[PDB]
C-alpha cells in the first residue's frame, strides 16, 4: 500500500508564491528521496529537482534553481514544493515520486495541476443526463453528468465513490466562448436494472474546494 | 535514475 | 544536458501488431560502472505514469512480457509485440545518471481497428438548469471508430451553426474506440420557443445518416 498523496489543484494569481505537498505511507520514508517533475501538453515530462529528506539534501534542475524550493517534514512523512513568484510558463501538472539509490520511479503521485491566471475561479454546476427512451438501445441504457461553466481545470468526476468504472467516459472538457469549461460525464449500464441500483456522479473542483454528489434518476417524459 | 544521495 | 529523442512522436499500429520506439541519447549515458539508467514510462490520459522499462533492458514487476527494452550506447529501443488496447498512452524515454534527468518528447500508441458504427442518444436539459436561464442539449456517440464522425443540431428542422460544442476521448483501453459528447446550448426562451431537436450523426459504419430526436412536450 505504498501511496504518494498529493495535494489538490490551484488557481494562483501570477507572481504569487504557492506550496504544494506530497505526503507518503505505507512505506519508510527516510529510506527514499522525494524527486519531483513537471508535465506540459507542449514540453512534456521535466525533472525538476530532487530532495533526500532523512538528511534534507536537495538538487535541482538549473531550469528549476530559484523558483522550486523542495523541504521536508519527517513526522508527517510530507514532501513540499514551493514556487516563489509564479509565471504564465508554471501552469502545468506537477508530479512527485518516489526513489532509492540505483532504483527508479516505480510509485507515482497523483499529480497536482497548477493553473497561473488573473481570472477568477468558478466551481461547476452539476446537472443530470437521464437515461428516458432516447438513450436506451439494445437492452443498455446511457446516463451521465453535465458539469458546467467551472474554471480553472480539472474537474474529476467518479461515479458511486469510485465503485463504478466500467463503461465509463469521462470527456476532455471544452472552453465556452465565456472563458469557464464544460465536461460531461456518461456511463452505459443495464436498462433492466434501472430500477434497483443507484447512480451517483462524485464531481471534484479543488481550486474552488467544491464537491457535489448527484444522484441521476432516470426520467420519462 | 541513479539518485542524489550518498545513503537514501 | 543531454537530449532524449524519440521517434515517432506518434506510433499506429494495427491491433495484435508489432510496434517499436526509438530513443537516442546524445551524449553516453552509462554509469562509471553500471549499465546506462535508461528507463521506459507509460502514462494514459489522466493517469500518472507507469513503470515499464529500467536499466535498458530489464521489465519491472507485473509487466508484460511482451514489452521488450534493448540498446547499447546512446541507441534504445523498446518493443511491444501483439499490442493490446491496454498499451494505449504516450510512452517516455529517460536517462537517470546524467543531471539534469531529462526525458524524451513521448511517443503515442494509437490502435488500428476494425469500423465501428457510433451508439446516438441525446439527453434533453434539465428543469434544474431550465430554471437557471440556459438549456443544454447533449448528443452522445458512444464507442465507434475511427475517430472522424460528424454532428449536425437540427431545432425545428433548421440546421444549427454556431451554438455547439464537442469533444472527443482519448482511445477507450479496453476495445480501441472513440467516444464523443456534443452540447448545443440555448437560453430558457430560445429553448421553449421551439419543440423538436435532433441530434444527426455521419459516419463510416452507418450507411445513412442517423437522427436521435426528442419533442420538448415530451412522450
Amino acid at each position: 500500500q505504498v501511496q504518494l498523496q498529493q495535494s489538490g489543484a490551484d488557481l494562483v494569481r501570477p507572481g504569487a508564491s504557492v506550496t504544494l505537498s506530497c505526503k507518503a505511507s505505507g512505506y519508510t520514508f527516510t529510506d527514499y528521496e522525494m524527486h519531483w517533475m513537471k508535465q506540459t501538453p507542449v514540453h512534456g515530462l521535466e525533472w525538476i529537482g530532487a530532495i533526500v529528506p532523512e538528511t534534507g539534501y536537495t538538487a535541482y534542475n538549473q531550469k528549476f534553481k530559484g523558483k522550486a524550493i523542495l523541504t521536508a517534514d519527517k513526522s508527517s512523512n510530507t514532501v513540499y514544493m514551493q514556487f516563489r513568484s509564479l509565471t504564465s510558463e508554471d501552469s502545468a501538472v506537477y508530479y512527485c515520486s518516489r526513489l532509492k539509490l540505483l532504483g527508479y520511479f516505480d510509485v507515482w503521485g497523483t499529480g497536482t495541476t497548477v493553473t497561473v491566471s488573473s481570472a477568477s475561479t468558478k466551481g461547476p454546476s452539476v446537472f443530470p443526463l437521464a437515461p428516458s427512451s432516447k438513450s436506451t438501445s439494445g437492452g443498455t441504457a446511457a446516463l451521465g453528468c453535465l458539469v458546467k461553466d467551472y474554471f480553472p481545470e480539472p474537474v474529476t468526476v467518479s461515479w458511486n465513490s469510485g465503485a463504478l468504472t466500467s463503461g465509463v467516459h469521462t470527456f476532455p472538457a471544452v472552453l465556452q466562448s465565456s472563458g469557464l469549461y464544460s465536461l460531461s460525464s456518461v456511463v452505459t449500464v443495464p436498462s433492466s436494472s434501472l430500477g434497483t441500483q443507484t447512480y451517483i456522479c462524485n464531481v471534484n473542483h479543488k481550486p474552488s474546494n467544491t464537491k457535489v454528489d448527484k444522484k441521476v434518476e432516470p426520467k420519462s417524459c | 535514475a541513479v539518485g542524489i544521495g550518498a545513503v537514501f | 544536458d543531454v537530449l532524449m529523442t524519440q521517434t515517432p512522436l506518434s506510433l499506429p499500429v494495427s491491433l495484435g501488431d508489432q510496434a517499436s520506439i526509438s530513443c537516442k541519447s546524445s551524449q553516453s549515458i552509462v554509469y562509471k560502472d553500471g549499465n546506462s539508467y535508461l528507463e521506459w514510462y507509460l502514462q494514459k490520459v489522466g493517469q500518472s505514469p507507469k513503470l515499464l522499462i529500467y536499466r535498458v533492458s530489464n521489465r519491472f514487476s507485473g509487466v508484460p512480457d511482451r514489452f521488450s527494452g534493448s540498446g547499447s550506447g546512446t541507441d534504445f529501443t523498446l518493443k511491444i509485440s501483439r499490442v493490446e488496447a491496454e498499451d494505449l498512452g504516450v510512452y517516455y524515454c529517460f536517462q537517470g545518471t546524467h543531471l539534469p534527468y531529462t526525458f524524451g518528447g513521448g511517443t503515442k500508441l494509437e490502435m488500428k481497428r476494425t469500423v465501428a458504427a457510433p451508439s446516438v442518444f441525446i439527453f434533453p436539459p434539465s428543469d434544474e438548469q431550465l430554471k437557471s436561464g440556459t438549456a443544454s442539449v447533449v448528443c452522445l456517440l458512444n464507442n465507434f471508430y475511427p475517430r472522424e464522425a460528424k454532428v449536425q443540431w437540427k431545432v425545428d428542422n433548421a440546421l444549427q451553426s454556431g451554438n455547439s460544442q464537442e469533444s472527443v476521448t482519448e482511445q477507450d483501453s479496453k476495445d480501441s474506440t472513440y467516444s464523443l459528447s456534443s452540447t448545443l446550448t440555448l437560453s430558457k426562451a430560445d429553448y421553449e420557443k421551439h419543440k423538436v431537436y435532433a441530434c444527426e450523426v455521419t459516419h463510416q459504419g452507418l450507411s445513412s445518416p442517423v437522427t436521435k430526436s426528442f419533442n420538448r412536450g415530451e412522450c
